[PDB]
């Protein structure tokens, strides 16, 4: 997945969703596209 | 060293006017030598330093701007940043013009001031030179 | 020392300290309070010091003290010049049109200056709220526990706690973040001043 | 001016906070602005002896007895309040207090110990802030479980995060005006 910021309700049901296709056996890679270490926020528990 | 023509408008001498035909030595922060002259009766004298700033103190107004201001009211042209009363006392031979803020009386410069007897030819060149100025300029106006 | 006593916010940084400026000018004078954290003083203001201050102090600067008074009536380096016993404070503010050269002949009377800013409850008001605000939150948070414990960010999460653990382990080393008194910690901060009001 | 926790006594609301130091240089007492006193042992020997009539004892004794024993926790005390002096000598028994001691603008123990408690008041308020944030954690805590973790409520303290308006909706207008001058909060040695 590709984005320059974090955008966020929404955000409860995104990372539940997330939760789960991770459990089903999905894998999830991303990096802010600003850079440096600073923008992963609303992702932090998201990705692996 | 030259003479620069200011004629304050003195509201308390309607009649006999003053000019501060200034005389000023290659110094303008420090004490300047400013002349002055009436019609009749000229006033000249040597400004010393660190006097002059006293009454700044007393103006209880801007340094710098002091010195910028001394130079519009001895030059030619009286300044509209700082409007001055041009009360040039004959009654002691001290040319104050001051900016009474608040109400108060409030003394601007320590200028010596003489008077004397013939200033006639002086005055004669000051307006001579004026109108040389005038001159010069109608003919830089044509050739322009 | 009238005009200092029932004349009485901050935080002026002079040149070996920073001292709250509890000073309320008026048409009648006006006396810097000063809390130099070494010696009390007696700011005290009169139509005669302030003449002759102002024609007297320096040799170029020359002034009535109506002129003084009524502009500051109207109202960035700070110079000290202090015996430790009857400091000639120097005030250089942007007044008259220059660094105001002034001499505040001084800190006030020590027992009504010292009610007023020297002699609180108030952050231990604000203790017992965090702690109500607390107390039984952590009920809630039991109860919360009892019927489910699922949590999206559990990589934060943590048992409910007590204050005690501040009190115990950050009642230290953190007061003496501000303990000495020198040029002085930041005092324009801790409004809420409140012996003041 | 020889050693220079926290006692204090109510009365006048003056500056007598009844605090004294075990020190053989006499009386270290902060009952007082506060004075300050240098007096050599042996002279605090003897003047005690001397204003003792019954017995003579060394000055250990009775510091130990009246260090924080009697006056802070729980008949009128020799009070010759004239400009804030406590001056509790009598040679006589006030309240079981074998104290006999001559007790006679001096900013250096006011500075280093008064004025700085109004210095030293900054961090105080910076940990209640820090408590204050603290409690945010459950805050957000308690939002997912609401929210997401469809949790059962107490309903008591369901409230919105802390915050600066809820500080001055909840800060005791009363009490923002207290009472400082040296009661507790002898607990006030924090």
């Amino acid at each position: 997945l590709f984005t320059n910021e974090d955008n966020p309700a929404k955000a409860s049901r995104a990372r539940t969703k997330a939760g789960d296709l991770r459990d089903t056996g999905i894998f999830l890679d991303l990096m802010h596209l600003k850079k440096g270490f600073d923008i992963s926020l609303f992702y932090r528990d998201i990705i692996s | 060293m030259e003479r620069k023509i200011s004629r304050i408008h003195l509201v308390s001498e309607p009649s006999i006017t003053h000019f501060l035909q200034v005389s000023w030595e290659k110094t303008l922060e420090s004490g300047f030598v400013i002349t002055l002259t009436d019609g009749h009766s000229a006033w000249t004298g040597t400004v010393s330093e660190s006097e002059i700033s006293q009454e700044a103190d007393d103006m209880a107004m801007e340094k710098g701007k002091y010195v910028g201001e001394l130079r519009k009211a001895l030059l030619s042209g009286a300044g509209p940043a700082d409007v001055y009363t041009f009360n040039f006392s004959k009654e002691s031979c001290y040319f104050f013009f001051e900016k009474n803020l608040k109400d108060v009386s409030f003394r601007l410069g320590s200028f010596n001031l003489e008077k004397v007897e013939n200033p006639a030819e002086v005055i004669r060149e000051l307006i001579c030179y004026c109108l040389d100025t005038i001159a010069e300029n109608q003919a830089k106006n044509e050739h322009l | 020392e009238e005009l200092e006593q029932g004349l009485l916010p901050w935080w002026l940084q002079l040149a070996e300290n920073s001292l709250l400026a509890k000073v309320f000018i008026t048409k009648q004078g006006y006396a810097l309070l000063v809390s130099d954290l070494q010696q009390v003083w007696h700011e005290q203001v009169d139509t005669s010091v302030v003449s002759q201050r102002a024609k007297e102090l320096n040799k170029r600067l020359t002034a009535p003290p109506a002129a003084f008074l009524c502009h500051l009536d109207n109202l960035a380096t700070f110079s000290c010049d202090c015996v430790a016993d009857a400091l000639i404070l120097r005030v250089r503010s942007e007044l008259s049109g220059l660094p105001f050269y002034w001499n505040f002949h001084c800190l006030a009377s020590p027992s009504l200056v010292s009610q007023h800013l020297i002699r609180s409850l108030a952050l231990q008001c604000q203790v017992r709220e965090l702690a109500t605000l607390l107390h039984m939150k952590d009920l809630e948070i039991q109860d919360y526990q009892e019927s489910g414990a699922t949590l999206i960010r559990d990589r934060l999460k943590t048992e409910p706690f007590e204050e005690n653990s501040f009190l115990e382990q950050f009642m230290i080393e953190k007061l003496p973040e501000a303990c000495s008194i020198g040029d002085g910690k930041p005092f324009v901060m801790n409004l809420q001043a409140v012996t003041t009001q």
